[PDB]
RNA sequence: AGUGGGUAAGAGC
RNA sequence: AGCUUUGCGCAGUGGCAGUAUCGUAGCCAAUGAGGUCUAUCCGAGGCGCGAUUAUUGCUAAUUGAAAACUUUUCCCAAUA
């Protein structure tokens, strides 16, 4: 709280300068009508936290509730939907053994990705509709 | 990136605030550091050249 | 969701008068306060649900 | 037991300093893998049919 | 046929470890 | 069970111990026109399979760098007798000396060799990982990319696969007959079903996110039915379902 | 019928209501509802819902 | 658990409880945030508190301090010497470490 | 423990029980001053505020109310039952004891975690609900 | 907005229909422009240009 | 060596 | 006389983003909000709380449901 409350103080300081350069207040009237509310201002930034009540859990949900469609909800399909090299990252070949080509973790395969027999003799692109951004506020800060 | 990499190193001198955990091994708690990304390609480029 | 202040006082009250190992001067066993009607329960079988209803009955006043 | 009741009548209501964002946090949403990290494992593990002759131990249809 | 997995100790010296690897 | 590799629906665990499989589960039966035969797994008259132990799949240090050194001398010949004639190795002459220099002669022919020669200092930043990342790294000393691959595990697997008596007994084992596939060649696992994979992410709570991570294991004890629900296994009074 | 007469005048009474100016200074609003002959406070209502209650009572007269 | 109430039993002995009942909770919610305040190591000073009821809290909260670091320090020897452990005191052991 | 609600007298329980038509009632029978019980007081007390929702919390001691004891088997030193709309739920804890919650849970979210599974079973009709964590093994290692 | 659909609930507004354009067409009319293509364009281009005719006349008023 | 940790819930007759 | 500049409404067309939009009879704020650059310089809202499918409406399928099933004093053991 030091900073902020130094500004304050230049502030108020300021005006009893506008003031004292003019010869005004003598007996010290604005400064005392400064001071006042400097130490209230302290006070409102030093104040306790208010009573906060806690938001209880919700209740589980049963039914339908109704969401509608449209070009956000195309979007978000787009985007967390799955992907063709996902699809097929997920189907792992029977009986055909590979080797684990990660050393740092072994429970990590491609499955039929790069695996012989997973039906796409080309490659699989990439979906970049599935590509990494950053968000609006990260836009603003960068 | 490079950019920002060169004015970070240039003028950046306070930092935002990096998080600490610590990994239980039983035997000692090893510190594991979080910082923020933008620092975080800085730093790993800093380190790599 | 919480009782107010008097229950509170209350149960606080009774469980001092049986942990005598954190309050009291004199300390007993876990459980004891120190230091004619035995009540009927039904035992969940509706075959004894006569029996217990006719005992509450004759448990009147 | 010196305390008054007027002193009684003064504490004040505990408050939570953490605001709305830490109390009551949004859903952290949770996102699959950019199908890069598997194109780029995908492509890694390929190798050159040759090497460049400067290489040491150390360095269609 | 326990199933349950047995200690080596004292077994198996006949064997190397470059062995069964080609 | 615990010892089937995973694309045949097992655990694939690798054991540093000593396992006996019993000969009565070495023994499977097929139908054919004629009627039912029953095959064993092996003619061998010796004691009952062991599983081969990871303990002999590993090369000791002493002969991997042995190893090395004649790898690299040999390289070092290969290199200096083909500059003169001017020609690249070409992957032909460095296949007898594949996964054997320390360095792994693997690294000479990877795709991001180029970039990768300007990374140094990768071993200290491996092991300096650990103050940056949440989980514990096994291999913490070494890295697949600059150093190579220094374990081969084909052979282990190998070798597994042939002491359980094969894909034939260890589907035996399991649920494949039940399935009436002719064949257990043109098959594919899926490793999450379209609800389970689409629920991954759909704001659950905690006891229904906690509930649903087990439909893996759910789909594990049926493959291994056969097996698993045996009165053998599980000695005691046996309850028929309802229906 | 007149389910429809009904439900459409109010209709049009709410339209007139969101279309009808009510000072701000509350002392002009409770000068104004006690000339209206209505109470100024309903059952320690607030501002906004004097304001509301007298801009209500505009629209039907 | 116990020696929270303890103190707070002490507390509503001496609060005129026919007068101030509805401040039970009020006290309760004082001491926990006086607990959180120590294990966060964050200054902590209710203004309006009267000195006896801080000189009590202040108290408690020294004894629960004592009582958190002896089993921390109990706990943690306990879980390097290979003894089974529950998966929750391992959390909360390390947490408090 | 002395936060949550008590029921001195079995017709109050039976009272609370009926009165809720669409929350959980969780009981805790058994005696304030056990350290068990304790724990599980603790344990509601800190999420009886989160659940407020769907379940509400009494605390009943079998001492003064042992109304109970015969027919709910009321002899464990801590026991917890589960109520919706004046029915006993059963959990498939996995401990072979389905009627209740007769050990201290020290982790809150693995209540809370019953309490939801709970009030999604029984509000499905069901009357024995499957829980999420198995409890065969105290998983201690 | 609220005016609007109030008033398409207490009946005195038809329901709004969909915004339909040349993209948008065989999403909002897929189903039933296989029956008869032809149609649904002079449909679609109708309503656009109804929409278009009606911002015109409106500057045209204001003018 | 050993008990268990293996109760489907529901509808009235 | 045309053209043109800015602000403000009404609109029409098109793009983009859904980790965010909105509320303030809560407080503070050009008598200085907020400052990590660059500080004898910067200059606008911030904070707290609340709403929510990270703005809200409809429309249409879907299922949960909804409608009902014998919703009516059965057995085991024994007399006569």
């Amino acid at each position: 709280l030091r900073r902020k409350a130094a500004r304050l103080v230049a502030a108020k300081c300021t005006l009893a300068a506008r003031v004292d350069s003019f010869h005004e207040s003598t007996e010290g009237k604005v400064g005392y009508e400064l001071k006042d509310e400097i130490e209230r201002k302290f006070d409102k930034w030093q104040e306790p936290p208010p009573v906060k009540q806690v938001k209880p859990l919700p209740a589980p949900l049963d039914g339908q509730r109704k969401k509608r469609g449209g070009r956000r909800y195309r979007k978000m399909k787009e985007r967390l939907g799955l992907t063709e090299i996902r699809k097929q990252a997920n189907r792992m070949s029977f009986g055909e053994i590979e080797e684990d080509a990660y050393q740092e973790d072994l429970g990590f395969s491609l499955g039929h990705l790069g695996k012989s027999g997973s039906g796409r003799v080309r490659q699989t692109q990439v979906n970049e509709a599935t590509k990494a951004r950053i968000s609006k506020t990260l836009q603003r800060t960068l | 990136a490079l950019s920002r990499i060169k004015r970070h190193l240039l003028t950046q001198r306070a930092f935002k605030e990096v998080g600490i955990e610590f990994m239980d091994l039983y035997s000692h708690l090893v510190p594991v550091y979080d910082v923020e990304p933008l620092e975080k390609i800085t730093d790993a480029y800093l380190d790599q050249y | 969701v919480y009782a107010p202040g008097l229950d509170i006082e209350s149960s606080l009250k009774q469980l001092a008068e049986r942990r005598t190992d954190i309050f009291g001067v004199e300390e007993t066993a876990i459980g004891k306060k120190i230091g004619p009607e035995e009540k009927v329960t039904w035992d969940g079988h509706s075959g004894s649900m006569a029996r217990t209803q006719q005992a509450a009955q004759a448990n009147i006043t | 037991a010196e305390v008054t009741e007027e002193e009684w009548l003064s504490i004040p209501e505990v408050g939570d300093a953490r605001n709305k964002r830490q109390r009551n946090p949004r859903y952290e949403k949770l996102t699959p893998v950019p199908d890069s990290f598997f194109a780029k494992h995908l492509q890694t593990g390929e190798n050159h049919t040759s090497v460049d002759p400067r290489q040491t131990q150390f360095g269609r249809n | 046929p326990t199933g349950e997995v047995l200690s080596l100790v004292g077994k198996l010296e006949g064997t190397r470890m470059g062995d069964k690897a080609q | 069970v615990f010892y089937t590799p995973k694309e045949l629906g097992g655990l694939g665990m690798l054991s540093m111990g000593h396992v006996l499989i019993p000969q009565s589960d070495l023994r499977w039966s097929k139908q054919t026109d004629v009627g039912i035969t029953h095959f064993r797994s092996g003619m061998s008259h010796e004691e009952d399979q062991l599983i081969p132990n990871l303990y002999r799949y590993i090369q000791p240090w002493e002969s991997e760098f042995i190893d090395s050194q004649r790898v690299w001398a040999e390289y070092a010949l290969k290199r200096q007798e083909a500059i003169a004639q001017n020609r690249r190795l070409t992957l032909e002459d460095l296949e007898d000396s594949w996964d054997r220099g320390i360095p792994r002669i693997n690294t000479l022919f990877q795709k991001d060799r180029h970039t990768l020669a300007y990374d140094k200092g990768w071993r200290v930043r491996t092991d300096f990982k650990q103050y940056q990342v949440l989980k514990q790294n096994p291999f913490w000393w070494t890295h697949q990319r600059h150093d190579g691959k220094l374990w081969n595990l084909n052979n282990y697997r190998t070798d597994m696969i042939q002491a359980l008596g094969g894909v034939e007994g260890i589907l035996e084992h399991t649920l494949f007959k039940g399935t009436y596939f002719p064949t257990w060649e043109g098959l594919f696992w899926e490793k999450a079903s379209g609800f389970e994979e689409s629920m991954k992410w759909k704001k659950l709570t905690n006891a229904q996110r906690s509930g649903l991570n087990q439909i893996p294991n759910r789909r594990f004890t049926l493959w291994w039915s056969p097996t698993i629900n045996r009165a053998n296994v599980y000695v005691g009074f046996q309850v028929q379902l309802d229906l | 019928s007149e389910r429809q007469a009904e439900v459409l005048a109010e209709f049009e009474r709410r339209k007139r209501a969101r279309q009808i100016n009510v000072s701000t200074d509350d002392s002009e609003v409770k000068a104004c509802l006690r000339a209206l002959g209505e109470p100024i406070t309903l059952f320690g209502e607030g501002p906004a819902e004097r304001r509301e209650r007298l801009r209500n009572i505009l629209s039907v007269v | 658990l116990e020696l929270r109430a303890a103190v707070m039993h002490d507390i509503l002995d001496m609060m005129p409880e026919g007068i101030k009942q509805n401040k039970a909770r009020t006290i309760l919610q004082h001491l926990s945030e006086a607990w959180r305040c120590w294990k966060a190591n964050i200054p902590w000073k209710v203004p309006g508190l009267p000195t006896p009821i801080e000189n009590m809290i202040l108290r408690y909260v020294k004894a629960k301090a004592d009582w958190w670091t002896n089993t921390a320090h109990y706990n943690r020897e306990r879980i390097r010497r290979g003894a089974t452990v529950d998966k929750t005191v391992c959390k909360k052991n390390l947490g408090r470490l | 423990s002395y936060m949550l609600p008590h029921l001195h007298n079995g017709w109050q329980v039976d009272q609370a029980i009926l009165s809720e038509e669409d929350r959980v009632v969780v009981i805790r029978f058994g005696h304030d001053w056990d350290p068990t019980c304790m724990k599980m007081d603790e344990v509601l007390y800190s999420i009886a505020e989160k659940v407020k929702n769907f379940a509400v919390i009494y605390l009943v001691d079998i001492t003064e109310v042992p109304d109970f004891n015969k027919m709910y088997e009321l002899y464990d030193p801590c026991t917890v039952m589960f109520f919706f709309r004046n029915k006993h739920i059963m959990i498939d804890l996995g401990t072979g004891n389905n009627n209740k919650i007769n050990w201290a849970m020290e982790d809150k979210q693995e209540m809370v975690d019953i309490i939801e599974t709970v009030y999604r079973g029984a509000r499905k009709g069901r009357g024995l609900v499957v829980s999420p964590k198995d409890y065969s093994t105290k998983y201690r290692y | 907005q609220k005016e609007l659909q109030e008033k398409v609930r207490l009946g005195l507004m038809p329901p709004p229909e969909p915004k339909v354009r040349i993209s948008n067409l065989m999403r909002v009319l897929g189903t039933e422009a296989v029956q008869d293509p032809t149609k649904v364009e002079a449909h679609v281009r109708a309503q656009m240009a109804k929409r278009q005719k009606a911002h015109e006349e409106a500057n045209a008023a204001r003018k």
